[PDB]
RNA sequence: GUAAUCGCA
DNA sequence: ACAACTGCGATTAC
DNA sequence: TTGT
């Protein structure tokens, strides 16, 4: 009560590379596209080359996401409140100040359309429509789950 | 939130209900009430001496507070009721982990028993101070979990150390002393 | 509710080829299904029996 | 810096009374007994009596 | 499947004879590493060295210019069998009208008795030479004739 | 549902799998319970019950319609160059697979022609990226994909799909208090929700105000005159009460469609199930924890949260 | 002594709420008595109605938000209406010691009569006070002499007491040393043939510096039908590059020669817009054509394209104020012109053209934002 | 701050007695307002009174027009600070008759007796007459000496001015600390 | 890419570490490696 | 209060003080009468003449 | 209560105004909220509402903005919120609305011993509902009164003045802490 | 007749799926609806055919 | 039409009946207003148009004209821009008042009682 | 007293 | 042939 | 249905 800790919108610090990240890899997605057009690649290699490359910036980016916290910002309420244990967890905060990634569409197959925005810039409709997907699976994993249990 | 582990908030509402025999016999024994229809009577008028009974009758009477999803053995707990002014059931927070109870829109039951056979083991076996560790792992089930885990960690966490404390090196160049 | 049609779905035996089978809807709620074993076979699922002739389906028809 | 799109089109007077005629809402809904009577749809009384009498005097 | 980045920005220099070239799964080309090998990215004011000896993949050249914490190289230790390996198959869908073009690399008679389905014995090239595809009626066939 | 006038708009949007001659919710397998990339637009996908029915029953779009042939149909713009250069199609679920819908915008350029921009869109029930001479279609219509619970919440796109459900059907419980006031931030979609709503007075006739009582209202109107009676602390379903007050003054011309007066939980013309009230973010004493409110006594002295609830006995 | 920073400019002409002098004949009509689906022809407009311009003031209000200082002059009458004007005009921060008041007239009716005689041919037995400004007398000489840039537009061109002060003022702003940007803005009378519309406005064309005109109206000018029939060109067996193979939306630049019988010797720059989603740009040096886009669509509810062409102008007339090399340079010409198109975007996207009117600040983000890093 | 918040005390009506109403959640004919309508215009009514206890009002208005705060007729001791509030809004030529206890008491007051005498009807009131208030610390720059300056801000309400509700808040606090210096009990 | 291509990233997220920066490398409190922040001295800024 | 309204614009005014006052912020009357006479002043170009003129004009009025 | 943002809670303490936390205009806050939820149940737009409507009720206007309004720009919702927030801030001179250093929030004080926070903390006026459960519904309590015809247990029902039930799964939790009284005695008496 | 009790919607369905010139008013199941749909089913051996989805929205009716 | 209400009481009227409704006799003000469902400051105009119908329901008479149907006509009406009004008088000697671009719903008022 | 339907956590 | 979360509360229909 |  005496600190009163708090947590805004300016409080959600994103690592200082994010943008480099993301333009290299859209950069990357795009010389692809242009060379499958050509017939230099394949649909395969470009499927995999696109969610490998996607999955490594999402994962680069958690992993990167702790210790900006700890050296930039030690004092950050979200950091805080992810490492003192009380309410959060990585992959949690990885969505509100990292990025969402590759959700997965029904019957286990990518959707292909990666999740570039989290929760403080805001997603787009096609995000916010593959975001429904995850949504959708954990409210029939919790009623099924609590049943089987 | 200023609740003890053995105390629980009870409402007077609930309280008059469950204790009413208690309180019938403690007008009838006490110059207060003469056969059981004017204590009962008197009990629905709620006359004042009526809630000083029933607090001086559940002093030392545990109440079994439960829950819907009863999964653990913790789901069933004792408590010592408080007589509250209001119409919800307060609830220690350290005890929450153990009902997985949030306050946001749970409910909750309760039960009176009646032999004394009852009342020892309710008073003795399931009570909270003899229930801290989980029947699992026997590992500790009631610990702060998020607002006092906060100020713990706020408390303990430290001090700027390096560039953060200072701006230019101490080279070129703490002080409270207390005994 | 499921419209009335043709729905041809597919489902993989234990050992060999695939089955395949075709279904045809009505508004009563009609099953006439037809499926494929390993050779041609084409078989009806109307009967509860283990299949019937499609070449005497189509000549009861008027074939 | 100001936002490009502009903020004026999302401000709105607080003790305004939305007109219900403006170009972002739809038609008036019809209430349903007179849009059927006046397409024919339902007639009225007089009429079913109207010709209820007829038959009575036919017969 | 760990992935090095680069510690800085500067030069790549490595000695290219060690290394095997090869074919990435994404389509690009690189080459692979099967021995303890030694990179220097030469930046202003530093050297660095990081390198593992197995299998891996050099996504870079010698003599390349990279950025920071890009991705150098793909380690790829992590490898096993598979028991939940499953065969997916996916198909591409034509994005335009036309005739079907082959010049080689595939066989030219049916994979089955009946039916449209050609194996290739090897890599090739399917061209979509682009048209308007029209229903035609026996009538219409008449009047309507090569190069009209 | 009549507890709240947004109640009476939802509940007629519902399309459920269970049924006579339907899915039981046990039969259900949790294929049937997803959603198929072709719900797009015509079914709410983050509208569901919740419960063992979960993924069986749903709600309809906003801007969805029943079709000739029993089908849902959806709204698409036609971007491809013609004699109008510009359509709005109900195209059918099974149509709207053999086209390249884009739901980005056009704003950028990088030297080239703007038709050679790259753009997220959907082709045969997939995600690819294409130069935007290839598109089709274009969603235009910001509340195409939502339904009229999930529309009601603003700044979704901060807000994680899995606590829109939560919201949409925590907007269903709320009471209408004694005095109605409208939101300072709001997503534009109260105004039609009030006014479909059905607790709302709409005159049916152009005229004047000439008399005005609460318990009737008097509009003149060429050369007659027409009566509406208002509802004064009546009794929904649902021990909700309702009542409506008088928003024209007399004298003042109504159309055919303007609102004359306004019913419980709408003030100005617009859906208002709530108040607003000043709200910090900060632990105080324990009196938060878990979820949990403290307030102060201003909103209990100066009824800022009355309500009103009707029972009925009989026999 | 010095003048302030900021260039003046000068809007001369009629002050109207929210009037629209491009009127032609569309082909797609929606419903009489609905308008609540007109808006479904502001996303689709019919050509010469892409990007409608309209009255002075709006221009001068756009170039104010845009940031600058300008100057409207004209005559409003003493009613309700012409102070209202006034105050909006003031409250924005335009300048107003060049408009003036007279009771004897009110601003905005211009009476008539029908005299119906084998067909409706009204006469003006008076005029409003927004088209009667005297040369003599209700001409401000220090404003034309701080003024760097005249603008009006043709609106003036169709009463008879308002030309002459049109040509006493541009007079007076040359001997000072401004110059004179003509808006074409045609109304609806000049749009009946291209030989009485050129006769009529050739006085103003020559004593023009800068010259705006839309792609329709220099059609109009130039063989329409010519222009009509070359878009409608289709190869009949093979095409001869690659635009024609893909059959993309027909953006044709003028070549020098076809814009030589409407040059003249004082011309500077003449620029013909296509709507907010072309822009080209004629010297006596080069000549280029800068590219746009329009999105009108992102926002579909508003949608209202009424001030995007005054929107234009402004930022192009800020632009020759604050840039001095655009007439020299052409890269920085067209990357000033990003100005303009921007601008124009932004004011697509609100109903009521002094509304949803641009400020600096956005026009740069727009700008910035859809432009990549190398060509802002 | 917590003087002049709570420990500030004020007169508000308490009770009104309606004449000739089945119930207070009904319309009658010639107001536009229902009785509970007037029972919230009614409970908005700023008063100044000096002396504790119980006194009786009434409002006695007639005819087509607006009844407002200037129709109460008030005992000598009893003063109305706005005169101008609306009461009620008569469209038609009626006989408004109603009666109203004064009370001055401290705090907010819960509507205990809803079954009471019939023909009256109780109205919580909140008998705070500050507003709002604050204050702000600013230093005075006389070095070793820490000295401060003090600013205060009062939100009356028309019952008391700021300053007498400032000398009021003062009194209220030397009274409550006075006690501890009496001889023990 | 010969042609530099577009992307909602070309620009640089404004924050209020590169407004203070720009205010207090002004009055000579601070120096900065050229006229603009860079993102290194904004989170050196964030830190100290 | 109608001096809001009342922007010096509309009084007739010459074009050095007109411009002094422009880039003094002072756009109605009601704040060059807020404005006092030695504050006037203070702005640049401004001659104590024109304090005459400006304050002859008001009176006019 | 609740928010349209998903945010739930149940009203635990009536404090009065002057123990309230107030502002630095001097204002009690209304309610408080538990900061802890945000990135629990990942409800980041309710931020954004409550610093709007701030500004809203300051500058005496509502905004109705449709979804998604990131397809203009990058941070649109947070440029629009930001912008308003200033200019709020400038018109009612209250530097409080918009601190640069902490856009958003500010630093409150305490009503119980008038110290200011440590922190700031987010001041905003969200829409609040108040949904129909309601404690008075749910409060319930017997004694000893009615009985099923055939069961003879007590009965079923708020309305009807029955018992709670005690399933399976709360005998096996009575059976593992080991009271076999209690268990008897609900069990039969 | 239950099994060819197909709706309007049913043989529209029907038609699309295999390619059949049935006019829309014969509302019956055909043996050459039959015919077609073995047809198809043999050619869904060889490779020739899409399965189909039963999740799809143009599979199912509103009532 | 006597079960519902019209929605919109403002007719659009051909050439044809202008020229009739003028050279013909008239007891009440007639407005005339050029509209095109193209022009945006139209939709406000036809509101206001409606609006003022309702507040004169058998007063005066109001028509719309629709320039893309009727070019000619209202170039020879003198006709600048789209939103144009013309207010013609009951009596026959006095002159029509032509007004262009939005104007308040009160100077149309005023007009209609004062001017015509 | 039983069903149907919804909600709750 | 058999079973597939735990309880609570509200309504209407018999 | 899903599997036993
Ligand atoms: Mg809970
Ligand atoms: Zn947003």
């Amino acid at each position: 009560t005496a600190t009163s800790i708090s947590l805004g919108i300016d409080d959600l610090l994103t690592i200082p590379s994010k943008g480099w990240l993301v333009q290299d890899a859209e950069q990357q997605s795009l010389i692809l596209e242009k060379h499958h057009h050509y017939g230099n690649v394949h649909a395969v290699e470009k499927l995999r080359q696109s969610i490998e490359i996607w999955y490594a910036t999402s994962e680069y980016l958690r992993q990167e996401m702790n210790p900006n916290f700890r050296m930039t910002d030690p004092f950050n309420p979200v950091h805080i409140m992810s490492f003192s244990g009380a309410r959060g967890n990585a992959s949690q905060v990885h969505q509100l100040v990292g990025m969402r990634g590759l959700m997965s569409d029904p019957q286990g197959q990518m959707i292909d359309l990666p999740i570039q925005s989290n929760l403080r810039e805001g997603l787009s409709l096609t995000e916010y429509i593959i975001s429904c997907y995850g949504a959708r699976k954990g409210v029939v994993d919790t009623a099924v789950r609590t049943s089987d249990a | 939130p200023s609740l003890s582990l053995h105390r629980c908030g009870l409402p007077r509402e609930i309280a008059i209900e469950l204790f009413q025999t208690f309180v019938i016999r403690g007008l009838i024994r006490q110059h207060l009430a003469s056969n059981i229809g004017v204590a009962k009577s008197k009990i629905r008028e709620k006359e004042p001496i009526v809630w000083e009974i029933l607090q001086e009758v559940m002093q030392g009477h545990p109440v079994l507070l439960n829950r819907a999803p009863t999964l653990h053995r913790l789901g069933i707990q004792a408590f010592q009721p408080v007589l509250v002014e209001g119409r919800a059931i307060c609830l220690h927070p350290l005890v929450c982990k153990g009902f997985n109870a949030d306050f946001d829109g749970d409910q909750m039951a309760v039960h009176v028993p009646l032999s004394l056979e009852a009342q020892v083991e309710a008073r003795l076996l399931m009570f909270s101070h003899m229930n801290l560790l989980s029947p699992a792992i026997g590992d500790p089930i009631s610990v702060p979990t998020q607002d006092m885990l906060i100020g713990l960690y706020v408390l303990t966490s430290g001090n700027h150390r390096g560039i953060c404390v200072n701006r230019y090196n101490p080279c070129n160049r703490k002080e409270p002393f207390f005994s | 509710l499921q419209s009335p049609g043709i729905y041809y779905r597919s489902e993989l035996d234990h050992n060999g080829i695939s089955v395949y089978t075709g279904t045809i809807i009505s508004d009563w709620g009609g099953r006439s299904e037809l499926e494929i074993d390993r050779k041609a076979r084409i078989w009806a699922r109307v009967s509860r029996k283990q299949k019937i002739s499609i070449l005497v389906l189509s000549s009861a028809m008027g074939l | 810096g100001d936002p490009v799109y502009p903020t004026i089109n999302y401000i709105q007077d607080p003790d305004e009374v939305i007109d219900y005629r403006g170009p972002d809402f739809h038609e008036p809904t019809p209430n349903m007994l007179a849009y059927l009577k006046e397409h024919g749809k339902i007639i009225s009384r007089e009429e079913l009596e109207k010709i209820l009498a007829k038959e009575k005097t036919e017969e | 499947a760990e992935h090095v980045r680069a510690p800085s920005n500067g030069k790549i220099k490595f000695n290219e004879d060690l290394v095997h070239p090869t074919r990435t799964r994404h389509g690009h080309p690189a080459f692979l590493c099967s021995i303890d090998l030694y990179v220097t990215i030469e930046s202003e004011d530093i050297l660095h060295n990081v390198n593992i000896p197995p299998k891996s993949l050099l996504l870079v050249q010698n003599d390349q210019y990279v950025e920071s914490e890009q991705v150098i190289a793909e380690i790829r230790a992590g490898i096993s069998t598979l028991n939940f390996k499953e065969k997916v198959r996916k198909h591409i869908y034509s994005d335009s009208d036309g005739e079907m073009h082959w010049s080689t690399d595939v066989y030219h008679a049916p994979e089955f008795t009946y039916g449209n389905v050609h194996l290739l014995p090897k890599t090739s090239h399917l061209w979509i030479l682009l048209g308007r595809p029209c229903r035609s009626s026996l009538v219409y066939l008449s009047i309507h004739k090569d190069q009209d | 549902d009549r507890t709240n006038p947004l109640t009476q708009i939802v509940h007629g949007r519902k399309l459920s799998y269970l049924g006579p001659g339907g899915l039981t919710g046990r039969t259900a397998s949790f294929r049937i319970r997803d959603i198929h990339p072709s719900h797009y637009g015509r079914i709410c996908p983050i509208d569901t019950s919740e419960g063992i029915n979960v993924g069986l029953i749903g709600s309809l779009a906003i801007h969805a319609r029943i079709g000739h042939w029993g089908s849902l149909e959806s709204p698409f713009y036609e971007i491809s160059e013609r004699s109008t250069g510009v359509r709005m199609l109900y195209l059918s679920p099974g149509r709207d697979e053999y086209y390249m819908v884009a739901a980005g915008n056009s704003l950028a350029l990088n030297q080239d022609i703007q038709e050679e921009q790259v753009v997220p869109a959907r082709y045969r029930q997939e995600f690819l990226t294409i130069a935007w001479e290839q598109v089709h279609l274009r969603s235009i219509f910001p509340f195409q994909y939502f339904s009229i619970g999930a529309s009601l919440i603003p700044f979704i796109e901060h807000n994680d799909a899995n606590r829109a459900l939560m919201s949409s059907n925590m907007q269903r419980q709320a009471v209408p208090l004694s005095r109605s006031e409208k939101c300072i931030v709001g997503t534009g979609l109260e105004r039609q929700a009030a006014l479909d709503s059905g607790a709302l007075a709409i005159a049916e006739r152009e005229g004047r105000v000439v008399y005005t009582n609460t318990d009737k209202i008097l509009l003149a109107g060429n050369g007659d005159i027409l009566s509406i009676p208002l509802v004064i602390y009546q009794r929904s379903n649902k021990n909700t009460c309702m009542h409506q007050k008088l928003q024209v003054p007399r004298g003042k011309c109504i159309k055919k469609g303007q609102i004359l007066a306004d019913g419980a939980a709408t003030v100005g013309g617009e859906l208002a199930l709530g108040k607003n009230v000043l709200v910090a973010y900060m632990p105080w004493e324990g009196y938060n924890s878990e979820d949990a409110v403290l307030i102060s006594e201003r909103l209990v002295y100066e009824d800022i949260y009355t309500s009103f609830h009707i029972r009925k006995y009989e026999i | 002594f010095p003048y302030p920073n900021p260039p003046l400019v000068i809007c001369f002409g009629a002050a109207q709420k929210e009037f629209v002098p491009t009127v032609r004949v569309s082909h797609e009509q929606m419903h009489q008595d609905k308008y609540s689906e007109w808006k479904m022809l502001q996303w689709n407009p019919p050509e010469f109605v892409r990007a409608p311009g309209g009255p002075p003031s709006n221009v001068a209000i756009s170039h104010v938000r845009l940031g600058g200082r300008a100057a409207f002059m004209g005559k409003v009458g003493n009613d309700e209406f012409g102070q209202e004007m006034v105050l909006l005009m003031n409250k924005e921060k335009v300048q107003t010691r060049a408009v003036k008041f007279d009771d004897s007239m009110r601003t905005g009716c211009t009476h008539m009569k029908i005299k119906f005689e084998d067909g409706k041919m009204k006469v003006e037995k008076v005029k409003e006070p927004a088209e009667d400004s005297l040369s003599s007398s209700e001409l401000n000489l220090d404003v034309l002499k701080e003024a760097r840039i005249f603008h009006f537009n043709s609106e003036v061109l169709t009463s008879s007491s308002m030309r002459s002060t049109l040509f006493k003022a541009i007079s007076l702003s040359k001997k000072f040393g401004g110059l004179v940007f003509f808006d074409l803005n045609l109304p609806l009378p000049l749009w009946r043939s291209r030989d009485e519309t050129r006769n009529l406005i050739k006085e103003a064309w020559e004593q023009a510096n800068i010259i705006e005109v839309s792609r329709q109206e220099l059609e109009f000018l130039l063989d329409e039908e010519h222009y009509e029939r070359k878009r409608n060109y289709r190869p009949q067996y093979f095409a001869e590059n690659f635009e024609q193979t893909k059959q993309r939306r027909d953006y044709y630049h003028y070549t020098p020669a076809e814009i030589a019988p409407l040059w003249h010797d004082g011309l500077k720059l003449l620029f013909v817009t296509d709507g907010t989603l072309r822009l080209h740009y004629y010297s006596p040096s080069f000549d280029g054509v800068v590219v746009g886009t329009e999105d009108v669509l992102i926002t579909p509810f508003t949608c209202d394209r009424t001030g995007s062409g005054d929107a234009v102008v402004a930022g192009i007339m800020r632009k020759l104020t604050t840039q001095p090399e655009m007439y020299h340079d052409q890269d920085v010409l067209e990357r000033q012109l990003r100005f303009a198109i921007a601008a124009g975007i932004i004011s697509q996207w609100t109903i009521g053209a002094v509304r949803g009117f641009p400020t600096e600040s956005a026009t740069q983000n727009l700008k910035e934002q859809v432009y990549v890093p190398s060509m802002w | 701050r917590r003087a002049l918040l709570g420990e500030i005390e004020g007169t508000c009506i308490t009770r009104v007695k309606s004449e000739k109403v089945p119930h207070e959640y009904s319309t009658i004919t010639g107001i536009q307002e229902s009785v509970h309508e007037i029972l919230m215009n009614l409970k908005e009514i700023i008063l100044r009174s000096n002396l504790y206890g119980t006194s009786d009002a009434s409002i006695c208005v007639k005819g087509p027009g607006s009844v407002t705060a200037q129709d109460i007729i008030l005992p000598p001791y009893v003063e109305i600070v706005d005169n101008t509030q609306h009461i009620a809004s008569l469209t038609e030529p009626i006989d408004f008759c109603i009666g109203l206890q004064i009370e001055r008491n401290r705090g907010y007051l819960i509507k205990t007796p809803h079954n009471f005498q019939d023909g009256s009807y109780p109205i919580d009131a909140v008998f705070m007459p500050v507003r709002n208030a604050n204050h702000s610390i600013h230093s005075y720059g006389n070095g070793n000496e820490k000295q401060e300056i003090l600013f205060l801000e009062i939100w009356t309400n028309g019952s008391l001015t700021p300053k007498e509700a400032l000398h009021e808040a003062s009194r209220n606090l030397i009274d409550l600390f006075i006690p501890f210096l009496h001889m023990e009990e | 890419p010969e042609k530099e291509q577009w992307s909602r990233w070309q620009r640089r997220r404004p924050d209020v570490e590169t407004v203070f920066l720009k205010a207090m490398a002004e009055t000579g409190q601070v120096k900065l490696y050229g006229d603009h922040p860079t993102l290194t001295e904004t989170a050196l800024y964030r830190a100290r | 209060i109608a001096l809001k309204s009342i922007f010096i614009d509309q009084s007739e005014l010459p074009s050095r003080i007109y411009n002094c006052l422009k880039m003094s912020n002072i756009y109605t009357l009601l704040d060059l009468l807020n404005n006092s006479q030695e504050d006037l002043m203070k702005i640049e170009h401004f001659r104590s003449e024109d304090v005459k003129r400006i304050l002859g004009i008001l009176e006019k009025y | 209560v609740a928010g349209r943002h998903g945010n739930k809670g149940i009203i635990s303490k009536i404090l009065p105004r002057q123990d309230m936390p107030y502002l630095q205009d001097g204002r009690s806050v209304d309610m408080v909220f538990n900061p802890l939820g945000v990135p629990s149940r990942m409800n980041v737009g309710q931020i954004f509402e409550c610093s709007l409507g701030l500004a809203g009720s300051l500058l005496d206007r509502h905004y109705r903005i449709a979804p998604f309004d990131e397809r203009y720009e990058q941070e649109a919702s947070r440029k629009l919120v930001f912008s308003e927030l200033y200019e709020a801030s400038k018109q009612t001179a209250n530097p409080w609305v918009f601190e640069p250093e902490y856009p958003g929030k500010s630093r409150i004080f305490d009503g119980r011993t008038g110290n200011p926070f440590e922190q700031p903390v987010i001041i905003g006026k969200p829409y609040i509902l108040k949904l129909i459960h309601q404690v008075d519904d749910k409060i319930h309590g017997r004694s000893s009164g009615h009985y099923a015809l055939v069961t003879q247990q007590p009965l079923r029902g708020r309305a009807k003045q029955g018992g709670q039930r005690v399933g399976e799964m709360e005998v096996w939790a009575l059976e593992g802490f080991g009271v076999a009284h209690i268990l008897q005695e609900m069990l039969t008496y | 007749q239950q099994r060819c009790e197909l709706g309007r919607i049913g043989r529209r369905n029907m038609n699309r799926r295999l390619n059949l010139d049935i006019p829309q008013n014969n509302t019956f199941l055909l043996p050459r609806d039959i015919l077609a749909a073995a047809d198809h089913l043999i050619g869904l051996k060889f490779g020739m055919g899409a399965l189909d989805d039963m999740n799809h929205l143009k599979n199912k009716r509103i009532r | 039409g006597k079960y519902v209400r019209e929605d919109y009481l403002v007719k659009k009227v051909s050439a044809k009946d202008i020229q009739e409704l003028i050279k013909g006799e008239r007891n009440v003000p007639l407005i005339i207003d050029f509209y095109a469902t193209w022009c945006g400051p139209c939709i406000l105009m036809a509101q206001e148009l409606e609006m003022l119908a309702v507040e004169y329901e058998s007063n005066a008479l109001i028509v719309k004209v629709d320039t893309d149907d009727e070019y000619e006509f209202a170039r020879d009406m003198q006709v600048r821009g789209l939103p144009t009004l013309y207010f013609i008088s009951p009596d026959p000697n006095k002159d029509a008042i032509r007004t262009e671009g939005l104007i308040p719903i009160q100077m149309m008022r005023d007009i209609i009682n004062n001017d015509l």
